[PDB]
RNA sequence: UGCGAAAGCAGUUGAAGACAAGUGGCUUGUCGUUCGUUAAAAUGGCCUCGUCAAACGGUGGUACAGCGUGUUUAAUUGACAUGGGUUGAUAACCUGAACAGUCUCAUCGUGGC
């Protein structure tokens, strides 16, 4: 159920979040990437921000919400994002 | 003189430090008690000795902080779930710190710490943070006087010993 | 004048003070002293049971 | 911030009858073990010094037990008649037996090949054989010839002493345990007589009627006495030569009684009685030789011991019955280098100044509805009350949890027919007893309110329903008819 | 009483207070002490506050 | 709400104003508004500080249950490096200064394992 956010050069964490009761099997982020989202098994569907300008200029996501809306599962999530469609 | 000549340990010596500015020894061991020797040449005797029940010590350390040089803390720590925080009044009164704020999983014995000074940045307020050796690459710091985690560091591999550095900016 | 005033180090190298009558103590006397040996932490926020 | 309470378990009034300390302690006498003997048991006696061995006497045989094995380690079996007494010397190294011919004959205990010396008594009987309990060197034997004698072991020829003047049967002798000058004997014919030793010896100095013929006579204080003989037993102060108790609990002849003292127990003291109808009773003399426990034997019990006061293992009470077998029921009771590198472990602050305890105590292992009712999971908690392996008083105690604490509603939410069967199949049971029927009452009215059309859906609890109505059927006929005795004695006050 | 890390969302409690938290407030220097009002409400013919500061190292009652 | 006993016995539930929604009014509903009357819901629940084993003393119903043994009327001791790593869909295995004073081990011999 950990999310965890991964420097790529140094290939190391830099922050974990203890999100879900069990496993996340999918999750997706916006253009900007100023939101990640994230779904699995507990069927709740969490959103990661970091959309504040202190956010951006610190490169900290917070656990800003979280949803309940399925029924059983989440197994696949996806976004799309335009000018007047998001 | 053998420092510890005076008052024997019952164990082997684990950890050993000295202190900031008085002539002062804190030696610790598996014996679960720690000892502190005011050292000279000829006479080293002993200051004073506090016995912790139940809780064998690794590692002992002096912290003294930068703001007001007065607070003089012994913090130890052995293979247990918490760590104790002696304050120096010359009864005595220790806390215990056994609370990682949601970490409790990823610090699992409070062995392998050390103590370090850290400053705000936005104050130029330092305060100590006491940093935890875990299991998965994890370095838990939190603070000295709270206790409350305030960050953690994840390497990748087997972590194994760490140290900590400083280096000045400005006045 | 009728009093004395002896010391000693409490621990290893404070010095500690005593001021006696010296006139009307006996001949073998022997000061007690409060001093700790193996004392229980009695902390002063928490009662004798934990 | 405190520590959690804990879920206190649902203790009602008491009802009569409890379990007194005594007769808990004196029920934990268990795993009967019975041997089958030629012939009757007559007496038993146990060493006194490692005080872990027992000699009984069968006919023509004594047999000395082990108590810890609980077989017969050595037998003494060169009688040539029925052998009546064997006691154990008081340094506990040698031991005397009365037979049928007059012959005491004394060996040394742990040894049945070397007879030590044969003391050729009286003619008749000899039937009781006992040394002193303060001196070492004097056995008193009585017989069937109306007369005890005080024998010296090293001058086994003539007796040093002959206590006469009793008319019938002696069968009984006993020591004073602080006065070692005084012999108080106990015949068939009532009248403990009782002898001071440097007088003549051929009168008592008193004598104290009990009425029926006495079968036994033991010393309990240094002051006291106690007779039995006959349906009942006597206790006897003998500063004042006066009777102070009797207890008369058995329907047929006492036929012995022994003693204990200062043993691990929550009596203090007790006296041990064993009377001929297959009973073995046990009074407390502090208070007032009330009785606390018993025995029932499949026979006649003849005699019976238990094992002296520092038995330190192995604790026996033995009864040997007249049927000729014997009952036995007892309770019973890394490298150097590594240890070098991890020495200290064990110091605990002996020369350390300040010494800190914040150690907590580890307390006693949550059941799963006491840690479900902590997690607030309701519904889990009265699932884990309905398992089978359950105490009634712990069904009890989380009903009640939950009636108190929170919600039966919410207990009872999502459930239906599979789920509400052992609730409801459980209040089958708990309706009959008096302690959980109001509970059991008021959870049965939740859930027939808020399950009423599960009634008419499932059939497979409608039967549920029926039977739980003829269970309160026949609890409402008992609820009434205890009114009815309540009035027809209340009419009689 | 909670109180949340704001990083990841994770609460510390203190669960049995004798009172409900009708204010709460960090108070040293580098923040050691919480103060705390509690309410005490199961009498409901007054208001009887109970004032907690607690050392925030262990969290035991320092001066109630 | 009042009088009461823990049963019960008498009384109910108006007005103003503002705002919101719906179709300037009309309807409905609210009020961190006033006057008068004795008058269900935002997936949102409770911390670590050491477990396990075996006893013992009281208490309830002796395998059952519960409290206690830090001082108490009474009654407790012992194991464990309270870690890290790899599988594991609890365990096993590895690992930290883990053979060795009653010195341990190797090798070549001698005499009788």
């Amino acid at each position: 159920g950990s999310i965890k956010f991964w420097d790529f050069q140094f290939a190391t964490l830099n922050q974990s979040f203890k999100a879900h009761d069990a496993d996340v099997l999918c999750l997706t982020t916006d253009t900007d990437n100023n939101y990640v989202f994230s779904a699995g098994v507990d069927r709740k569907i969490f959103q990661f921000s970091q959309n504040t300008n202190k956010s951006q200029k610190n490169n900290r996501w917070v656990n800003s919400s979280n949803r309940l809306l399925h029924g059983n599962d989440i197994r696949a999530i996806c976004a799309y994002q335009s000018k007047g469609a998001d | 003189k053998d420092a510890n000549a005076s008052h024997p340990s019952h164990s082997a010596i684990q950890s050993l430090s000295f202190h900031p500015s008085k002539p002062l020894l804190l030696t610790g061991g598996y014996d679960k008690t720690l000892r502190i020797y005011h050292i000279d040449g000829k006479t080293n005797h002993l200051v004073t000795s506090l016995h912790l029940v139940g809780s064998p010590i690794q590692t002992c350390t002096f912290y003294t902080s930068l703001s007001n040089q007065n607070q003089q803390n012994i913090f130890t720590a052995g293979r247990r779930r918490y760590m104790h925080s002696w304050d120096l009044s010359l009864t005595a009164k220790i806390e215990k710190f056994s609370r990682l704020y949601g970490h409790e999983s990823t610090q699992r014995s409070f062995e392998n710490f050390k103590v370090a000074h850290l400053q705000n940045s936005q104050t130029n307020s330092v305060h100590g943070i006491v940093l935890l050796q875990g299991n998965n690459g994890w370095i838990n710091i939190l603070h000295s006087t709270s206790g409350l985690w305030l960050m953690g560091c994840k390497i990748e591999g087997v972590i194994t010993d760490f140290c900590i550095d400083y280096q000045p900016i400005s006045r | 004048k009728d009093l004395l005033n002896v010391s000693w180090l409490q621990n290893a190298t404070m010095p500690y003070f005593k001021n006696l009558q010296w006139r009307e103590i006996p001949n073998e006397y022997t000061v007690e002293i409060s001093l700790n040996w193996n004392n229980k932490n009695k902390s002063a926020d928490r009662d004798l049971h934990g | 911030s405190t520590a959690r309470p804990r879920i206190i378990t649902s203790k009602a009034p008491l009802l009569p009858q409890q379990t007194t300390p005594e007769q808990r302690y004196w029920r934990q006498y268990t795993s009967a073990q019975l041997v089958k003997e030629h012939n009757s048991v007559t007496h038993i006696s146990f060493n006194p010094q490692h005080p872990h061995d027992f000699a009984v006497t069968s006919s023509t045989r004594v047999q000395i037990f082990s108590s810890r094995t609980r077989q017969v380690i050595k037998t003494f079996s060169r009688f040539k008649d029925v052998v009546y007494s064997a006691s154990f010397r008081s340094d506990g190294k040698l031991l005397c037996a009365g037979d049928a011919t007059g012959l005491v004959s004394v060996y040394d205990s742990y040894n049945p090949r070397t007879i030590l010396l044969s003391i050729n008594a009286s003619t008749h009987p000899t039937h009781v054989t006992k040394f002193h309990t303060q001196d070492n060197k004097i056995l008193a034997t009585a017989s069937d010839d109306r007369v005890t004698r005080l024998w010296d072991i090293s001058n086994a020829y003539e007796p040093q002493l002959e206590l006469t003047g009793a008319t019938d049967y002696v069968r009984t002798l006993s020591f004073i345990p602080a006065a070692p000058h005084l012999v108080a004997t106990g015949s068939y014919d009532g009248l403990i007589r009782l002898y001071d030793t440097r007088s003549s010896g051929s009168t008592p100095i008193y004598s104290l009627n009990h009425d029926q013929p006495v079968e036994n006579v033991i010393a309990v204080s240094p002051t006291q006495i106690v007779s039995c003989g006959g349906n009942n037993f006597k206790v006897w102060d003998l500063t004042s030569n006066k009777k102070l108790y009797e207890r008369g609990n058995f329907n047929k002849a006492v036929t012995c009684l022994d003693y204990v003292e200062n043993f691990d127990s929550p009596m203090q003291s007790a006296l041990i009685a064993s009377s001929l109808d297959g009973h073995v009773k046990v009074f407390d003399p502090l208070d007032n030789f009330q009785v606390k426990f018993g025995w029932k034997f499949s026979g006649p019990v003849l005699s019976c011991a238990v094992s002296p006061s520092t038995a330190q293992g192995n604790r026996h009470l033995v009864a040997g019955l007249s049927s000729g077998l014997l009952a036995i029921r007892t309770k019973k009771k890394k490298s150097n280098n590594f240890q070098r590198m991890m020495r200290g472990s064990e110091y605990q602050g002996d020369q350390e100044h300040i010494i800190h305890n914040d150690k907590v105590r580890s307390q006693r292992r949550m059941r799963a509805f006491e840690r479900n009712i902590n997690q607030f999971k309701w519904s889990e908690a009265l699932d884990n009350a309905f398992v089978p392996g359950m105490a009634k008083e712990l069904t009890l105690t989380v009903l009640q949890e939950l009636r108190k604490r929170g919600k039966v509603r919410v207990a009872l939410y999502g459930r239906d027919e599979s789920t509400l069967e052992p609730l409801l199949n459980w209040c089958l049971k708990g309706i009959e007893d008096v302690r959980s029927a109001s509970i059991v009452a008021d959870w049965v009215a939740v859930v027939l309110e808020l399950y009423g059309n599960t009634l008419e859906s499932s059939p497979v609890l409608q039967e549920l329903m029926i039977d739980l109505k003829t269970k309160v059927r026949h609890e409402i006929h008992k609820s009434k008819e205890a009114q009815r005795i309540e009035g027809m004695l209340q009419l009689l006050t | 009483m909670s109180l949340w890390q704001l990083e990841t969302n994770s609460q510390q409690f203190l669960p049995r207070l004798n009172g409900i938290i009708i204010d709460c407030q960090v108070l040293g220097p580098q923040g050691n002490y919480y103060s705390l009002i509690l309410q005490m409400t199961e009498n409901n013919s007054n208001s009887d506050y109970q004032f907690l500061l607690l050392n925030a190292s262990d969290l035991t009652s320092k001066l109630s």
